[PDB]
């Protein structure tokens, strides 16, 4: 009859079909998953190519409707998504060097081990035993040892790869109507075609400076802090007034500044709030960890979790040869399946996790009723944002005393506080400056503003501008730093945890409005309110139907990110932070390097 | 009390029928008893619209048709009077003045295979709505576009999509076994109830 019906019956078709495929496919994944055998490997491979044939005849034959004679909003979303996601567009030659590319730079990250010098018997790995020397050694060569032999030894290898890569990649997008490969991971907040809604690709890079310039200040207030409390650990290396050296930042790349927490804590002797004791006391376990979870979430009005998910999941250790991955993952298996896998052990961080864990499931269960395509979080910040603040949320000493684990004869005052916030800060606070420049050096070197030659000293220039870390030891061409890390070598955008980090705090202030609750926002707890409730589910319910801007005006109010909330969560730590840096400098000169 | 009508042969058949392929007996010239359907597992929905379920043994009829399918667990709720939707218009219709009962309970430990169970199909597309107590088992390459068919292809799609059951299922996609049940009069005697 007309094109819009010719595609609604296509799509009819394709939602019936995909549904099917993909639940065979994540059914083969999650055998795999939890039980490691070659056969498993071999289903798995088979369901993912079935998978990935069927989504390329899809997307070729989407192609026969114009996008120019639909109106409806909602099919023409449908039809856009399959084409972007299921076309292709190269050479079969250059599809097959850029997968040899993907999968050599994968092998090489996974199997990547330094060898001890004058003991070739050993060779450390970087899971097991560089994690922990980065962790806890305090030995300044060492530690220094230990990051420059990593950083060559996975650098000299992947630079060539990583030129073609880009090179390769470049020459898809361009192949494509984007600019640029870079404009293709931004593409990814572009809304059109809806008034008062709109979005643009070159808007999003501007909201990041300025949120940016609105946040500096704090970061290096604590910036300097920490550097003060370093200076009193190594008295002779660190300057006064320099930047901080890479290697002493407690990790292998600077990414968290967890790690610091134990030599930087402001009051030692007071108290830790620490549960695990009695747990242990109360004999807990993992099922009652899980039943506590979903009480409290029961207790908001959500629905609570079905007998398949209680029947089918996996909640221990296995043990014995049946081996595993236990890292926590939420599984949609999809018609109405929904798993939740993790090695639990009994401690305050499992009890997070579950909390964490189950809001991505509850998030995942409610827009089941969306078609298959639609079937996602508005962006890719939303569904990070909605498991993160359920965990800020549940690790409060209200809520502890409610449940019974904390002595109702415990007391909160000003240190018990401030401990508590710089512990905050050190994690969500310090790894802001650190994404932002990785996504800036990587789309800067997409647009291709710096040549091959000078990439690296453009790379340590900035990390000594934005971040304020200098080099322990200078670097020519040779060497590929930013591939060492997991997301860039395996080709993952690095932008969503920018968005999620205000996105959590902008939902948890208008949820505690909502709830009526008096006092700092860092003490707030939402387990008995319903219409903060109400509010969340009914953002929930909605899926990718709608654009992101729309949700957000219906959730807080508001069109764009805004770092007003997290600026009055970190109140009270940015009072004490300007009282005791008065007697400290704060900024640090570039000019200034540990190797004279 | 001398002949019982049989309730043992709908029920408890071990396999069912297609719904767009539904089945159909005629129940006459026996004693009816209806304490026999209680004797089962407890029901999904048990909704009898035209007659109170408790005096089903006080009043009495002429005929009662019996049809069995399988559906999933989500689409019972289209099998009423007044309701709209794909299975509701292009498998089975019922009239807004339909008297009768509707009985549904779950099955999914006798039709569920870990492989997946292809032996269950439905109708996606028609031409117009079906008219109430009106099936369709006629496959035809179905047209949505100017173009002739004449072969399966783009715009022309096989008109019958498969099921397809897993135990792993959520409830709300396993499968569910429908009963129902039709009363009526007409001028003749009734011969049909005890
Ligand atoms: C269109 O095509 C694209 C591919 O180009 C598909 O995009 C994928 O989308 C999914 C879901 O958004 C992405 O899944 C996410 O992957 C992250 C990467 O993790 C890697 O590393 C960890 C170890 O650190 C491994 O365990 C993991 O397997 C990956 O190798 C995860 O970190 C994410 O997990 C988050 O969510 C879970 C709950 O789901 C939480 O429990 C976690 O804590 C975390 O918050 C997530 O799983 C996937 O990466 C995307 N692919 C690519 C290549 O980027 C689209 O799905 C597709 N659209 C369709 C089909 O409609
Ligand atoms: C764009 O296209 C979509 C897809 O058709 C339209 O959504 C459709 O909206 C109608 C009316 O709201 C829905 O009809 C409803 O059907 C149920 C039975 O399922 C019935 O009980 C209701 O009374 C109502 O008639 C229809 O189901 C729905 N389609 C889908 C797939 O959900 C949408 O309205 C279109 N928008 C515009 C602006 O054209
Ligand atoms: C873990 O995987 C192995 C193999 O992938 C499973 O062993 C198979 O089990 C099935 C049914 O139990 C048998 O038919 C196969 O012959 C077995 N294969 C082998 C090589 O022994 C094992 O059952 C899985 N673990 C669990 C708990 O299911
Ligand atoms: C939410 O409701 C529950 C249920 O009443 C509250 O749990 C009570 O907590 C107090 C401690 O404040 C205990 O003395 C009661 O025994 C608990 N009752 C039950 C039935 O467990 C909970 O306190 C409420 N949330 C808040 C923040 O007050
Ligand atoms: C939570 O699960 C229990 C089963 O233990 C169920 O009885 C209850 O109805 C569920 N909560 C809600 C709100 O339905
Ligand atoms: C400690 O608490 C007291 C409460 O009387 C307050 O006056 C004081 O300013 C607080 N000091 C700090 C450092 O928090
Ligand atoms: C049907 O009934 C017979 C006897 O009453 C019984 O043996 C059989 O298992 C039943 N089958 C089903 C599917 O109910
Ligand atoms: C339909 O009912 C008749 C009468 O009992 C029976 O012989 C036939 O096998 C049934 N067919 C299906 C598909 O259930």
């Amino acid at each position: 009859s007309t094109i819009e019906e010719q595609a609604k019956t296509f799509l009819d078709k394709f939602n019936h079909e995909a549904e099917d495929l993909f639940y065979q496919s994540s059914l083969a994944s999650w055998n795999y998953n939890t039980n490691i055998t070659e056969e498993n490997v071999q289903n798995m491979n088979n369901a993912g190519d079935k998978w990935s044939a069927f989504l390329k005849e899809q997307s070729t034959l989407a192609q026969m409707y114009p996008l120019q004679e639909i109106q409806n909003l909602t099919v023409k979303l449908q039809l856009q998504a399959l084409q972007q996601n299921g076309s292709s567009v190269l050479s079969e030659d250059k599809s097959k060097r850029l997968n040899t590319i993907l999968n050599t730079m994968s092998t090489i990250y996974s199997t990547g081990k330094v060898c001890n010098p004058d003991n070739p018997q050993e060779c450390l790995l970087l899971e097991p035993g560089l994690n922990e020397i980065m962790a806890n050694s305090l030995d300044y060569n060492e530690r220094l040892w230990a990051w420059e032999s990593w950083r060559s030894e996975v650098g000299k290898q992947l630079r060539p790869l990583y030129e073609e890569y880009v090179v390769l990649k470049n020459e898809m997008a361009r192949a494509n109507h984007y600019e640029d490969y870079g404009d293709y991971w931004r593409g990814d907040y572009e809304v059109n075609g809806v008034d008062g809604y709109d979005y643009s690709r070159g808007q999003l890079i501007e909201d990041v400076e300025h949120t940016f310039e609105e946040i500096k200040p704090l970061y290096e207030h604590l910036h300097a802090y920490v550097r003060a409390k370093l200076m009193n650990a190594y008295p002779s290396y660190i300057s006064p007034i320099g930047c901080l050296p890479a290697h002493l930042l407690g990790d292998m790349w600077g990414r968290f500044w967890t790690n610091l927490y134990s030599l930087t804590v402001p009051f030692g002797q007071k108290p830790n709030i620490d549960v695990t004791d009695a747990m242990v006391d109360q004999a807990w376990d993992a099922q009652r960890i899980f039943k506590e979870a979903e009480k409290f979430f029961v207790s908001v009005g959500l629905p609570n979790m079905t007998q398949g998910f209680w029947e089918n999941s996996m909640l221990t250790d296995p043990g014995n040869v049946q081996k595993a991955v236990c890292h926590p993952t939420a599984w949609d298996l999809g018609k109405g399946d929904f798993r939740i896998l993790m090695c639990t052990k009994v401690t305050m961080d499992d009890f997070l996790t579950a909390h964490h864990e189950m809001g991505h499931i509850q998030y995942d269960m409610a827009y089941a009723a969306q078609p298959f395509l639609l079937r996602n979080g508005a962006n890719e910040g939303f569904h990070e944002a909605v498991g993160e603040i359920m965990s800020l949320s549940a690790a409060t000493p209200k809520h502890l005393k409610s449940i019974g684990l904390l002595s109702p004869d415990f007391q909160e005052d000003n240190e018990t506080e401030i401990n508590f916030l710089l512990k905050q800060a050190l994690t969500i606070v310090g790894t802001l400056p650190f994404t932002y420049m990785l996504e800036k050096w990587r789309w800067m070197v997409f647009k291709g503003e710096i040549p091959k030659d000078q990439w690296m000293k453009k790379w340590w220039e900035m990390k000594r501008e934005i971040v304020g870390v200098v080099e322990p030891v200078p670097h020519d061409e040779t060497y590929c730093d930013p591939a060492s890390l997991f997301h860039v070598s395996n080709d993952y955008s690095f932008i969503r945890y920018y968005t999620r980090t205000l996105y959590q705090f902008q939902f948890q202030e208008a949820l505690c409005q909502a709830a009526k609750h008096e006092g700092p926002l860092h003490k707030c707890d939402i387990s008995n309110s319903t219409e903060a409730g109400q509010k969340l589910f009914n953002m929930l319910r909605l899926g990718k139907s709608e654009p992101w801007t729309l949700a957000l005006e219906n959730v807080v109010g508001a069109k764009n990110m805004n770092v007003r909330p997290l600026l009055n969560y970190f109140e009270p730590l940015f009072t004490w932070l300007k009282d005791q840096n008065k007697n400290s400098f704060v900024g640090w000169s570039t000019d200034w390097s540990p190797y004279a | 009390v001398t002949n019982l009508c049989p309730f043992h042969e709908v029920f408890n058949a071990t396999r069912f029928a297609s719904v767009y392929a539904w089945n159909r007996t005629r129940i006459s010239n026996c004693v009816a008893d209806y304490s026999v359907l209680y004797n089962f597992a407890p029901f999904f929905a048990f909704k009898c619209y035209g007659v109170s379920p408790t005096k089903l043994n006080d009043l009495c009829f002429t005929n009662v048709y019996a049809d069995s399918f399988v559906i999933k667990g989500n689409e019972v709720s289209q099998i009423a009077p007044g309701q709209t939707g794909n299975i509701a218009d292009y498998n089975y219709k019922l009239p807004d003045d339909f008297t009768g009962c509707v009985i549904a309970w779950n099955s999914n430990k006798l039709d569920s295979k870990h492989s997946g169970n292809y032996d269950y199909w439905y109708r996606l597309f028609r031409k117009s709505k079906l008219k109430p107590f009106e099936r369709d088992i006629s496959t035809e390459i179905y047209q949505a576009g100017n173009k002739p068919c004449k072969g399966k292809g783009p715009n022309c799609y096989f008109p019958l999509q498969s099921y397809g059951f897993r135990p792993t299922y959520g409830v709300g996609h396993q499968p569910y076994r429908v009963v129902v049940l039709s009363f009526e009069l007409l001028h003749a005697p009734a011969t049909v109830c005890g």
